[PDB]
Order: structure tokens, then C-alpha cells, then sequence
């Protein structure tokens, strides 16, 4: 799972 | 923004983007000097960008504000996701109009089923990378916390409710993150996290914001 953030954090 | 539709030029007045030389992530404003968004999203270097629609191209009432401080709740961990919050003051107060407006705080959190407006310029393809050059929008229902529990055992907690389709298909994704999920004209939500986008028993996971009103207003009222 990531966060939807640009760049994602998984 | 996955399987939505575009949402036509300051239709969603409140939505912000947030830019350090490039879009990266969504937030919206609740007055005319703070804007609310995901802690995940914290740097330092963040310029406030209101009245967007193509956020490539300059074509009129765009307001470019700098942050003056970035507040990430004291509790967020970065581990869990867990009180996945950020206020942020801009340095002047922005101008309200019809293309710029702020969104109300909620008096209640909203309940299963009901239907909310998520929107952004995250990646519009599940599986890919295509970002939009116009702000997307999306329809999405809030699910019940037993479905959202069943689809992320053990890391779903008080502070967080899932919204989507479990089809799969319809999402919010990657650059949406720290966007608004308003529903019958309150922010009840913020984009936060998910496994993948739009992938079916996954639906999005958002900061669930009725729980942090009281949290909100204190720490405007003292900055
Ligand atoms: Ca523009």
C-alpha cells in the first residue's frame, strides 16, 4: 500500500 | 483520478494544488488563509496554487500564494498513516470570489452510502502513468467500516474511512493525495493512502476530518 502523493510512500 | 470525468474549468472552487516546481499533491481551502491537507504530503518549499483547472498552462484567475508554515499534526506516524493531517497558512490571504472558494468544516461525520465528490490531478490509469492536464472528479460512496476493516485487516483505524467501488475502477490514485472528499457540502474527508488505484477489493482510504474539527479550529485560532 502507498499514499497517493507524488512520489508515493509505501 | 481513475474512472472519473472532467470536472469542468473552477467547478470545485476549493480545490488546491499544492507545487514545489511540479504538482504533487491536492489539499483544500476552509478560509480565506488556510488550506487543509495530508500530512504525508509535508516539505518544505510549497507554493499554494488556488483557482486551477489546467495546471499546465496559465489561463486566468489563478492565485499563486506561498505557504507561510505547514503545521502536520502532532500524532501523524508515518508508519500507519494514522491522524494524516496538515494545516497550511498561506503567506497573504487569498481572494474569494466565484472561482475561489473556501469549503465548510463538518458538525457530524458522514455515515455509509453517502455519496461525496473526490477530485484532483493524480494518475488517471490503474495500471500506468497518465496525468491530467485538468482537474478530474469522481462520485464515490463511503463504505460501511465493516467492509473497509475486511479489506485492510488491521490497518484501518478511527481516524480513516474508506470511499469507493469495490469493482474495482473508480479510485483516486497517486497526486490526488492530500485532496478533498466533500459530501453534501462538507470536507469529510482527505486522500491518503490505498493499495494500488482502483484495483478491485481495495477501495481508497481517507483522513476521516469530523475528527479533527475541534483540532482544526484550536490551531487556527492560536496561529
Ligand atoms: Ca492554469
Amino acid at each position: 500500500s502507498c499514499t497517493r502523493s507524488i512520489p508515493p510512500q509505501c | 483520478i481513475v474512472g472519473g470525468y472532467t470536472c469542468g474549468a473552477n467547478t470545485v472552487p476549493y480545490q488546491v494544488s499544492l507545487n514545489s516546481g511540479y504538482h504533487f499533491c491536492g489539499g483544500s481551502l476552509i478560509n480565506s488563509q488556510w488550506v487543509v491537507s495530508a500530512a504525508h504530503c509535508y516539505k518544505s518549499g510549497i507554493q499554494v496554487r488556488l483557482g486551477e483547472d489546467n495546471i499546465n498552462v496559465v489561463e486566468g484567475n489563478e492565485q499563486f500564494i506561498s505557504a507561510s508554515k505547514s503545521i502536520v499534526h502532532p500524532s501523524y506516524n508515518s508508519n500507519t498513516l494514522n491522524n494524516d493531517i496538515m494545516l497550511i497558512k498561506l503567506k497573504s490571504a487569498a481572494s474569494l470570489n466565484s472561482r475561489v472558494a473556501s469549503i465548510s468544516l463538518p458538525t457530524s461525520c458522514a455515515s455509509a452510502g453517502t455519496q461525496c465528490l473526490i477530485s484532483g490531478w493524480g494518475n488517471t490509469k490503474s495500471s500506468g502513468t497518465s496525468y491530467p492536464d485538468v482537474l478530474k472528479c469522481l462520485k464515490a460512496p463511503i463504505l460501511s467500516d465493516s467492509s473497509c476493516k475486511s479489506a485492510y485487516p488491521g490497518q484501518i483505524t478511527s481516524n480513516m474511512f474508506c470511499a469507493g467501488y469495490l469493482e474495482g475502477g473508480k479510485d483516486s490514485c497517486q497526486g490526488d493525495s492530500g485532496g478533498p472528499v466533500v459530501c453534501s457540502g462538507k470536507l469529510q474527508g482527505i486522500v491518503s493512502w490505498g493499495s494500488g488505484c482502483a484495483q478491485k477489493n481495495k477501495p481508497g482510504v481517507y483522513t476521516k476530518v469530523c475528527n479533527y474539527v475541534s483540532w482544526i479550529k484550536q490551531t487556527i485560532a492560536s496561529n
